[PDB]
DNA sequence: CGTCTGCCCGCTATGAGCGTTGCATTTATCAGGGTTCTGGTCCACAGTAT
DNA sequence: ATACTGTGGACCAGAACCCTGATAAATGCAACGCTCATAGCGGGCAGACG
């Protein structure tokens, strides 16, 4: 997706003539920088009276199309802007006829007119940063949403070079020290249209060889960010140890510029903290920590939680809906979800989906209770770890999430679909408690009346209970239809 | 392949593969694996061979040879079958048809031999001459390659020589005529030959696959035989009478040659574990020794049927 | 080549407004009940049972063709397919400029022009389930409501609403790549493969040719079926197996559905094991009808069994089902739709000729342990419940069913002996007054009844029937 | 490639009692009726004579391909082929264990590299060889192909797994190189079998002794019965020192390996060179009378006419003209007759005659006039000139 | 020989009907082996199944396909066809075909 | 006695068959954390001398 | 008629292999180069006329 480049002057004087920064969107005046991140699905009033299948589909679609911008995303967005549009000083292509300038300086420094002059352009200070937080707090969607504002590919007409602003990589479930290197090729061959993976990402080369080719690939273009996400899945047994992982991840010096960002759960936080140098360079400039939201940080309860709960409650779609939200519902949401962002939204979605299945068509705190003890078994260690608050237990059990929850959602939707079918014709049959009078029912009305034959046989049986099937038949005509 | 040889009576399928390689002039083992199986990732093993079914597809037009016939009459599975159990036996039968190589070895606890127990090639003094006179060829017979007994059931003892399976892996080797027993006599113990002759009828029996007692019935069988022979006083082992009963048939040196040395001075022993409640399947040798020492007037089929029925 | 002149209708969704490719489809209001309208019944009159045994056998053998009961797993698939097709035409709007131009305009406006910002942001599915669950037959008839080719007259563009592909035994990727044009030319009638599908082109070039014709021609849905028949070793490793499908989905840009077996789930474990909603490959699982639902018997099973039970044609049949006869189906069949109706239809044919004309549980054992032989590994895997055995013993489809059907239809000829019921029917004149005879068989003996009905029908008071039925009974009783 | 499940017979000779291979073959026909067995002719029918022009002209050209006439030497060749293919199975019995000794030896030949190695002393080979050389234009490439049509080539046994190929025919390469016979053999042994021996045994960088013993072993993995080689003249054009190597390998294979070999070559191939059988073109006069064989050949070729007009009886003048224009060679008789018919139908005269035959020859056998005139002159010097002239 | 054997496989995969060779006269006689080599190569094409061929050359290229009985026999086949210039007077009267061609 | 124009033959050029050889290609080798194997343990219990 | 002793069954914990990942190295295999054979060629030598 190669967007043509058009330039605009910037207030900062450190980038007066730098093309790679001016070819980007303007510097975000942080008054509504994260206001565009706010997303909410329409929920038109006409969608209330609708079939159960489509409503269940919308309920399943809620988590994808809902994204509440918090007050802590502003700091992350500002940091991303700073270390993406601050790392391009050493990769400036706006270089004039420097041959004449360098020759003149060389001539003038030797004749005594000048005594010193700088001749070196190898000026590139790489930046690095960790993003550490409990799993389920939204470290991937709340990064893709922010990074989608910046175009990935920008094409210069005058030159023949592109600026890959962001490049996203995710590790596999097992993971290794070579899978990340191959995934860099895999992701860049998908960002642009080329064949880099087959040209450079070969099996024969060693890990250092692909790490060195990464320098050439990321310096041929004006790459600006390299997100390696979910390092928690890296298998330590298949890696080689708990030290050579650090020795590989602190080997980001040999790739020029390219401010690398890493995201992981606190299980890797203890891994990336063994010495001064790795702690300095892996997290070059701070390390933002994501913590679960609390009801109150000051004396007053936090207004962000109240706003999020109100906005999520307004999105509800049911025939019987209560506009007023009782404080007990908020209390049980906090006591059962402890502010973890993933848990609360899935709990609400499952409650709204199960409300259709049970037919109560209302959301109650108790319903939240049985869905909690029914469908959320594997997430328990998170729950008692955060309830106890012990850092050791939290760090030991911070990598687990409920598995295959999408399949459970599909199963619940299928159950709701199968439940719906009811037959008004079968309502007539449903009063036939006795059974084995179904013989006469089937044989008689196939070519006979089907209107009052079904109800009146009930009266015939009840009025004459001391009877069997056979001689009930001969007078059925005169007693019922005639 | 187009002309796959049909195995003879009592021949390992490994020797059939080797003779197929000999017939059509294939010398490099990689070509042999390319043509017989189609892949170069198959490990050659003697006893419990893997990747079966491929060997049967080449014999498709001969309807009499299938997976079950090859697995009961041309391998070393019937020796391990009746003692492991029922579900494990059936799962092993159903798994040897697929491409699992180490799973067959590792699934049966009795077959988990880990390190090979003297895996070199063997033959017999007089069996080779009989085979040459009757067939005109030589092959690795199933009688020769007993798991732990280097004794032909009819002859005195085997004759080991050089080379081993673990040394060269992808090679199917078949004896021809250029090598044979040089004239020297090998000492043989009569008790071991008698044991081998007693146990050899197990590899050719129509009901050898169904007669598989469960895990629980083995201890009940042992208690019933001990009660009827009257050795036990009250759920107790004499620690000397059973040892003397075993010694009346098998001496210490013969058991040492079989690595089944008696440890009557120490509480833990194979016989003591047989007396106790069983945990995993035991080898054929231990069961055969116990049955023969504790009852000398019965054969394998009737004893196994009596154990299974009650 | 089913060409219908395009007509335009208003759709309440504001997203599809002024898109000429979308409103040509059938409207949403009448399509809600369309999927539930696929219910079919081979309804017959009670006089049809009075006919010869060959006629009823020939009507019964059409049950595996005309019988279709929708379930809860069949409405959701139709809704998903409708939504996925309808949402795949929001990009190719001929009345609006290309999305590249819109992105460039948005970048220009987020530049020096006064606006806050613009988002520079840009859905394949697979249907994996147990073999024989009723996938291809369900899709063939849930895609019937959409006309295949809709012709536009204001422009010159043929809208191929959906296309369907089918694989062959031991095929490769090139076979599907060429079968796509084969199906397209069966749809349009042109020569799109007579010169665009030569052997000279490689896989990358051939797919590059695919993408441009898939984008120029209005194409909404591309379904590839029976992927289990594709040979793995002939194509190669499982890595390029997934790579080819990934590059097929990515470059074409149209919604694409795949249908296969769990033996392909191990191929597609990558990109699916990790939750990737942006990449797509959403999974929908089909399972055999679970008889027990939360400790209770399933309503769909007892409704499908009832509907299947009401349509049996036998002489002395037991019209009511028992619990054991229903229970043995789930033990001999495990509930997969392929062999449940197969067991029923084979049981009825065997009961036609073997003995008493009634269906019992015992003869189902004869059928299962005599003729439904080859799929025993799948049944054992399903009974065990082990996912590994279920996955690795799929792909068998018990072939040569047509020869079995014709031979069972022919074999009923060699029956010279007459059961007393039908011989009594034939010796009686066929005035088709025997509806009473079939109605009142149990209560009174045939010896008392049929001679008496002969005597009465010799001088019937009036020609009317089923209005004059009670009077014969009054003569019948005394 | 006619795969047949063999059904066994019981021959009357005790030397052939228990073999499956040689029980599977069809019986040896009596020479009284073997001549009638070989006889084939065009079905003719009289409905063609009242049909259109080009349709009638087309089916005349099928005469050279659908017409065959047995002669005296045909029965001798049939008997000799039967004897030579029945004598080559008495030493490779697989039932009593004799093929397994003729095939274990063939592996140490491949391993060591020399063809003369031997591991079992009692492995005896019984095989024959025979060369068939006759004047070009005699039929020794289609007569052999019609003699070897009774045997169904590939035949599959049941108790064993051998797919016995009865016979195999290969052609010598024009180059005459050593690595071409051992390649077109592997091409002929997988054209008629459906396998790929060439991709195994020829693609690899192999030697010459290895690929000369591999062929001799794969020709005994299948119980091959007769390896017949046509156009043996090509070896004289090979590189220096390569002409004698085949002359020793095709006498070692007959003696050691045991596969019978029959070699057919043009008259030029006497000098480059087992039995010997010589064929000659037919001569109408044996001692002083026109011969019965020639008279019958002409009188039966007569009826294969689709002329709208004809005569009842042949004339001695026309017979003499035909003989003079043919000079006794077999193919030219049929070629001249079909060309004369074609020219008569083209011209519009519906009758054939001696002047018509002469003009047809003169106008339609222009490459052939030099050597036909040489044969007609009969000068010994002119006969010795050129190659493969009858002498 | 390898390519000539691949010719048989290609000509039997597709039912080839007629393989005509023209411009034989444009063959250099010093870059293939000799006249005997040309003759042997063009006779070696008897092994290819069916696929009748037709040979085209100048009357100075007739000398190679001559003096050998088998080579001449395969050269002839269905007779001989000799294109020649239109002579004016085959009979006493000039040929009508020349008159018609000139007038047309 | 020079020299000038046709021959030829050691060359020059090129096709065909075979003999080294660069090359990934595949194979082989070595460090390492985990998981079942196995070993002894002990704890309640059956039979017994006091 | 009971405490003491041996014993059967369920059970922690150290350890020996073992699958696996990363890295270094032997190697068959088409990929060109060698050599042999064969047909032409153009300037040098015998030769013979001015
Ligand atoms: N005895 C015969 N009866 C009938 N036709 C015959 C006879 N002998 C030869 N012919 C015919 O003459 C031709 C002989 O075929 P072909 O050209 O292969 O023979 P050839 O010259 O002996 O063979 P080669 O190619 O080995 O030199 C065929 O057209 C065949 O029909
Ligand atoms: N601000 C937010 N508003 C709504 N949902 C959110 C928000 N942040 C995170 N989520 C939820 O988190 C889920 C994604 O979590 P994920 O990115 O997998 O966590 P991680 O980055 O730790 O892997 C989404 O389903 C989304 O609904
Ligand atoms: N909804 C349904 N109701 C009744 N029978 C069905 C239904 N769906 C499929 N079948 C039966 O299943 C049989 C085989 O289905 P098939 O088309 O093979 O499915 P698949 O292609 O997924 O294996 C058919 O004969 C059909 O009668
Ligand atoms: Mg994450
Ligand atoms: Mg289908
Ligand atoms: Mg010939
Ligand atoms: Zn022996």
């Amino acid at each position: 997706t190669r967007i043509q480049a058009v330039y605009r002057d910037t207030g900062v004087e450190a980038y007066r003539d730098n093309p790679f920064i001016e070819a980007l969107p303007p510097l975000q005046e942080s008054v509504n920088s994260a206001a565009s991140l706010k997303s909410s699905l329409q929920l038109t009033s006409s969608d209330l009276q609708k079939s159960r299948v489509i409503r269940a589909h919308t309920i399943c679609r809620i988590p994808d199309d809902y994204f509440q911008p918090l007050g802590t995303h502003l700091l992350l967005s500002e940091r991303i802007s700073v270390m993406i549009r601050g790392g391009y000083v050493g990769r400036n292509p706006k270089t004039g006829d420097l041959q004449k300038h360098l020759q003149n300086g060389y001539e003038r420094v030797q004749t005594g007119e000048l005594e010193t002059f700088r001749f070196e352009e190898a000026r590139s200070t790489a930046q690095s940063l960790l993003l550490i937080g409990c799993s389920g707090s939204g470290k991937t969607t709340s990064l893709h949403r922010i990074l989608a504002t910046y175009p990935q590919v920008i094409y210069h007409r005058e030159l023949n070079v592109e600026q890959v602003v962001y490049l996203k990589i995710d590790c596999s479930h097992n993971g290794s020290l070579k899978e990340i290197c191959l995934n860099f090729f895999r992701a860049l061959d998908r960002a642009l249209g080329s064949n880099y993976e087959r040209r450079y990402g070969l099996k024969r080369h060693g890990i250092e060889t692909m790490l060195a080719l990464m320098s050439q690939i990321a310096n041929a273009h004006a790459l600006g960010l390299l997100v390696i996400d979910e390092i928690q899945h890296l298998s330590r047994s298949r890696s080689g140890g708990s030290q050579e992982m650090l020795n590989f991840f602190v080997t980001m010096v040999n790739i020029i510029g390219v401010p690398v960002m890493l995201i992981g759960t606190p299980k890797a936080r203890e891994i990336f903290e063994a010495d001064l140098r790795s702690a300095r360079r892996g997290a070059g400039f701070g390390a933002i920590f994501w913590d679960p939201i609390q009801q109150t940080q000051r004396g007053k309860p936090n207004q962000e939680w109240i706003a999020f709960t109100d906005n999520l409650w307004q999105l509800q779609l049911l025939q019987r809906k209560d506009a007023l939200l009782s404080d007990e519902v908020r209390d049980v949401w906090y006591e059962l979800s402890q502010g973890v962002m993933d848990i609360v939204v899935k709990l609400f979605v499952l409650a709204q989906l199960r409300a259709l299945a049970l037919g109560n068509e209302r959301i109650t705190a108790g319903l939240l209770r049985q869905v909690y003890q029914d469908e959320l078994k594997p997430v328990h260690p998170m729950l008692e770890a955060l309830r106890s608050g012990i850092p050791e237990r939290i760090a030991r059990y911070s990598d687990l999430v409920v598995p295959e929850i999408d399949k459970r959602l599909i199963q619940l939707q299928l159950d709701i679909a199968a439940i719906q079918e009811q037959t008004p014709e079968e309502k007539a049959l449903q009063e036939l408690d006795t059974e084995d009078q179904r013989h006469l029912y089937l044989m008689l009305k196939e070519d006979y009346d089907s209107s009052l034959l079904i109800p009146t046989i009930k009266k015939a049986f009840s009025q004459n209970p001391t009877m069997t099937r056979q001689k009930l038949l001969p007078l059925v005509l005169q007693w019922l239809m005639e | 392949m187009r002309n796959f040889p049909v195995p003879y009576s009592n021949e390992l399928i490994y020797s059939t593969i080797a003779r197929a390689g000999v017939y059509q002039g294939i010398v490099s083992p990689k070509q042999l694996l390319d043509e017989v199986y189609g892949n170069r990732k198959v490990v050659a093993t003697l006893g419990l061979p893997s990747h079966l079914g491929v060997i049967a597809r080449h014999l498709h037009q001969t309807g009499r040879y299938a997976v079950q016939q090859l697995i009961y009459e041309h391998t070393l599975f019937p020796l391990y079958a009746p003692f492991v159990g029922k579900e494990r036996r059936d799962e092993a039968i159903r798994l040897m048809e697929y491409q699992a190589q180490g799973a067959v070895h590792l699934m049966l606890g009795v077959a988990a031999s880990r390190v090979k127990s003297d895996n070199r090639f063997r033959y017999c003094p007089d069996c080779v001459a009989l085979q040459l006179n009757r067939y005109g060829e030589a092959f690795w017979q199933r009688d020769w390659y007993l798991p732990a007994l280097p004794y032909c059931p009819k002859h005195g003892a085997l004759v080991f020589f050089d080379r081993a399976v673990d040394d060269h892996r992808h090679q199917f080797w078949a004896l021809g005529h250029t090598e044979l027993l040089s004239d020297y006599p090998k000492d043989s113990l009569s008790q071991l030959t008698a044991l081998a002759a007693y146990i050899a009828p197990l590899l050719d029996a129509p009901r050898a696959q169904e007669l598989s007692p469960s895990l629980e019935q083995w201890t009940l069988f042992y208690q019933r035989l001990a009660q009827d022979l009257g050795l036990t006083k009250s759920k107790h082992i004499r620690h000397d009478l059973v040892a003397e009963r075993v010694r009346q048939t098998f001496s210490d040196e013969a058991l040492e040659k079989l690595d089944l040395k008696l440890a009557e001075n120490k509480d833990t022993c194979w016989l003591k574990s047989i007396f106790r409640k069983h945990r995993k399947a035991f080898s054929y040798l231990q069961h055969s020794i116990v049955w023969q020492a504790l009852l000398p007037k019965l054969t394998v089929i009737e004893a196994l049927q009596q154990a299974s029925a009650l």
